[PDB]
RNA sequence: AUCUGCGCAUGGCUCAUUACAUCAGACGUAAUCUGCCGCAAAAAUCUUGCGGUCCGCAAAAUUGGAUAACUUGGCGAAACGCCAAGCUAAUACAUGAACCAACCGGGUGUCUCCAGAGACGCCCAGCGAAUGAAUGACAAAACCAAUGCCUGCAGUAACACCCAGCAGUGUUGACUCAAUUCAUUCCGUGCGAAAGCCGGCCCGGCGUCUUUUGACGAACAACUGCCCUAUCAGCUGGUGAUGGCCGUGUAGUGGACUGCCAUGGCGUUGACGGGAGCGGGGGAUUAGGGUUCGAUUCCGGAGAGGGAGCCUGAGAAAUAGCUACCACUUCUACGGAGGGCAGCAGGCGCGCAAAUUGCCCAAU
RNA sequence: CAUGGGAUAACAAAGGAGCAGUUUUAAAGGUCUAUUGGAGAUUAUGGAGCUG
């Protein structure tokens, strides 16, 4: 039963520096992997600098004042991962985790009615006891009676308000998805077409709004909405479109000599 | 203690395998229950888990199931006839899997007496028995031990495991397999 | 007209002490369903496996009474599916396969010819003599040795 | 809360035996309008 | 202060062991266990009160016995040693909830009907578990019986009313699985609405059984790979060596193990035996090809003086846990009682060879 | 792990007597699912295949 982190063997996304302290918070079991999610401390204190140390981190979180999902989370350990919605009401902003581009987490600020939807990816389906078909979910809802065209690729958006599944995303050919691991993560495309390979993994080839295609597996792919203007979530300032890293670098050099 | 592991196994070259830890825990085995005829006494192991197996000592009933008929009947061993390990099972009359015992047969007869209507004419208003017993007929082997008394029967649970002596009834080739063995 | 005449015994394949079953399905049902009975006869549990095999002509209507089989058991074939050769038959429903493969060194920019022999169950559907190129699957341990357990067997 | 999980186990089943009785009439639906043609 | 609930299985040190082992990349667990955490689930149980001797009328169920701390008396040279009595708690332990309060099903005896249908009565019908059986799909007319609508057959889900669509449709590459139906019965080795606690001015925070699954893990299996040695050419198999059949044991697979049968398996593509010693990420040097080092921060494996064996727990074959022996070893009032720095400071040795018996939780 | 390119090589098998006639047409004999409202039980005709 492993209980710690050493702050090298954390995740890179994390962004926490190797000569502060030997130790990162490890996140418990919860909705997200361990490999895959944000813990809530590093959000109060190395994302948003709502605290300068754990010790304020803690006062902010033990006391009630942060909500993943609708939910207060008084954990600093709590993993939050890709689509869940933070709300703080106090401060007055919510945020939703997504992965930018570049592949690290982003937070996207939000509108109070974009913030009650979250969509989530089907992982498994079964039958419960009755004969009730639950659908297991990347975040850990199960989700007791969803909409019966419910395949394990598919995506359900959810109103965490109202506990109501409140609509359905097949995946299919003509549908767009974000990419949630592997070297294509961030990247935002249309699905061009899906190679089977039964006993194996499946992959998935994908077009981007530009044109640039790429492939990575289907267990890696979540889909989004219908088509890339129909996208059913807002996405993080780049909107999934993976700039050249000589473009790039140029533009960078040009906006801080136009700076001064 | 007891080990399940290949660290005391030769190589298939013949090697002697090196050991270069202790025993581990989760490597453990435990003693067999040796599971009898005779009134019930069992002892619970807590299992990993925190999960209980329950040993069986001393068994002398269970449910024993009449397939073709889709039935079980509580009955009571009566003895234990034959095991594929050993002769030697069979004297001291341990209950393993698989073993063929006999059995009371009593609530099978009073139960093809009640269901289908046949003893080895109370009820004149429900002849559901017609609507029965048409098509369905019943092997002469099974009805000639039926009405001797005791039917020969095989061990279908893990004593030692589960703490019970459930079985089914021999019928059909299996039946006529031990039926050469004994006589 | 009370007496059912149930099937006899076939001693062709009853030879070990104990009786030969299928753990699947029952043998001895009067009124069994199309489920499990084959074309000739006899109940009999066949399974379909995964990847595109097609099972033999045996194992739904052959005789044979075999566990560990990965078409009439609860073997299932998962993780890799390999290729071998055939290399001796001497054991009882077991055979050795021979992997044969060359090994690149980094220095001397030459291969070199090395071999893994594997244990592997083989079930009655198949004969393959010695030379035979097999397709294998990965199942759990069925014994010391065995670990894979053969799936198609390519004559000559 | 099991009166209010066995009530929307009465809507998911007329969601789905709805979604049968539709088919069962657009086929004998189809099935009708041709057999009137021959 | 003590009961109670979690934790002490992590971290930290060290590198002695160790070559079909460990380990790396890559797979498998459909062969399995899994506390904390996340989202869920939940209709079993004739209990209380009052009156009468088994019944009646009632209903916010106002349940029961014991231990610590403590007091008293203490034993003992002591001991991270102990005894007896007297008190008293629970979210400890034990007991236990009728009706409100469903649907659905099986087996079965009287009663109104017709030439089989209904009403009533009784036994049984919860989640989990065992065994057995059934599902877990599929890929032109003629005549007789029962039965369906028509006034002979147009057209047709299924079903004798209560509900005229309240599942004819689980998932996988694949299942003997998910789940459902009925047959039998679980005897403590499961299932309270904690018989629980706060807070606001009915409602809101918690806390807990069971059941179930994601997550963090555990355990096993092995695809490819690996220093030198032939002054090491045969290794294994009675007492398991390779396989097969029933079992057993396991958390599970399996010669892991009992019985029985077969005669195999490995090797000059270097087995077997011997020597060197944790394995990678990586370091040093390098035009290219390379040659070396890796006790050491991260990952994994192993160990806690050697060697066992256990308890408890979700997880240990745990060592700032227990039991024993061996080798050393400390206190004794001789009766006895203890030790385990490859934790951090230090100490003595050993060596060519490596620091402070320091301050602090401010940060991680 | 997936996929396409087919030069060079490789594994395997063969050792060449050791060898692998297609359609139209009507005829004979003989073999073990779908409809007729359903379901059950009998029942001849026929489709397509069998061989001389
Ligand atoms: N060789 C390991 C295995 O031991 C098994 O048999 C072993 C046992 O019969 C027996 O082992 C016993 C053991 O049962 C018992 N419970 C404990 C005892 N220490 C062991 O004894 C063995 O070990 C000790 C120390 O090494 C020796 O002194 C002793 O001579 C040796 N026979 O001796 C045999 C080993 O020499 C099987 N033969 C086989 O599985 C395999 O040989
Ligand atoms: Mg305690
Ligand atoms: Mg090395
Ligand atoms: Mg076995
Ligand atoms: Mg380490
Ligand atoms: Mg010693
Ligand atoms: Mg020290």
């Amino acid at each position: 039963a492993k209980k710690h982190l050493k702050r090298l063997y954390a995740p890179k996304d994390w962004m926490l520096s190797k000569l502060t302290g030997v130790f990162a918070p490890r996140p418990r079991p919860g909705p997200h992997k361990l490999r895959e999610c944000l813990p809530l401390l590093v959000i109060i204190r190395n994302r948003l600098k709502y605290a300068l140390n754990a010790r304020e981190g803690e006062m902010i979180l033990r006391q009630g004042l942060v909500h993943v999902d609708n939910h207060p989370r008084r954990d600093g350990k709590y993993p939050a991962g890709f689509m869940d919605v933070v709300e703080i009401p106090k401060t007055g902003d919510r945020f939703r985790l997504m992965y930018d581009v570049k592949g690290r987490f982003a937070l996207v600020s939000l509108s109070e009615a974009e913030a009650q939807i979250k969509l989530m990816k089907v992982v498994n389906l079964y039958t419960a006891t009755g004969r009730v078909p639950v659908a297991v979910t990347h975040d850990g809802h199960r989700i007791r009676y969803p909409d019966p065209h419910t395949s394990i690729g598919d995506t359900i958006v959810y109103n965490v308000k109202e506990k109501k599944c409140v609509d359905l995303i097949k995946n299919r050919q003509g549908k767009a998805v974000i990419v949630t691991g592997g070297a294509n993560r961030g990247r935002i495309g249309e699905i061009v077409k899906v190679e089977c390979h039964p006993g194996a993994f499946n992959i998935a080839h994908l077009k981007d709004a530009s044109g640039a295609e790429f492939a990575t597996r289907a267990a890696n792919i979540f889909v989004i909405g219908k088509d890339l203007n129909h996208l059913q979530v807002t996405v993080p300032k780049q909107q999934g479109l993976r700039m050249n890293v000589i473009q790039e670098r140029e533009e960078r050099l040009i906006a801080a000599e136009a700076r001064k | 203690g007891i080990v399940r592991s290949r660290l005391h196994k030769r190589k298939i070259t013949g090697g002697k395998t090196k050991i270069h830890r202790k025993r581990m825990k989760a490597e453990l085995g435990r003693l067999p229950a040796n599971t009898r005829l005779g009134a019930r006494r069992v002892s619970p192991v807590r299992a990993r888990g925190g999960n209980f197996k329950i040993r069986a000592l001393r068994l002398d009933t269970g449910n024993f199931a009449w397939a073709s008929e889709a039935i079980a009947h509580r009955v009571r061993l009566l003895d234990v006839v034959y095991n594929a390990t050993s002769n030697e099972l069979v004297r001291t009359k341990t209950l393993v899997k698989n073993c063929i015992v006999a059995v009371d047969a009593a609530p099978f007869k009073r139960w093809y007496a009640k269901h289908y209507g046949i003893d080895l004419a109370s009820p004149k208003l429900q002849r559901e028995w017609i609507r029965r017993r048409r098509n369905h007929r019943v092997e002469k082997a099974i009805a000639d031990q039926l009405r001797e008394g005791r039917v020969l029967a095989r061990i279908t649970s893990r004593p030692g495991q589960s703490g019970r002596a459930d079985g089914i009834l021999l019928e059909g080739a299996e039946l006529q397999f031990y039926l050469k063995r004994l006589e | 007209p009370q007496y059912y005449h149930a099937h006899q015994v076939d001693a062709t394949i009853q030879h070990q002490k104990a009786y030969q079953r299928q753990t699947a399905v029952n043998e001895n049902m009067h009124r069994s369903s199309r489920k499990h009975v084959n074309k000739s006869g006899h109940i009999r549990y066949a399974k379909k496996i995964g990847l595109g095999f097609k099972t033999p002509a045996k194992a739904l209507n052959g005789k044979y009474i075999d566990r560990k089989c990965p078409f009439t058991s609860n073997v299932v074939i998962r993780g890799r599916i390999l290729r071998g050769i055939v290399h001796s038959t001497k054991m009882h429903r077991t055979i050795v396969i021979r992997r044969n493969y060359l090994h690149f060194i980094k220095k001397y920019q030459r291969y070199q010819k090395r071999h893994k022999s594997l244990a592997v169950h083989c079930s009655p559907a198949f004969d393959p003599k010695q030379g035979d190129e097999v397709v294998v699957g990965q199942c759990r341990p069925l014994s010391k040795t065995i670990r894979y357990n053969v799936l198609e067997v390519v004559s000559k | 809360k099991v009166r209010a999980s066995a009530a929307e186990r009465r809507e998911y089943l007329r969601l789905i035996a709805s979604n049968r009785r539709a088919l069962r009439q657009r086929d004998h639906s189809k099935k009708h309008t041709q057999k009137v043609h021959a």
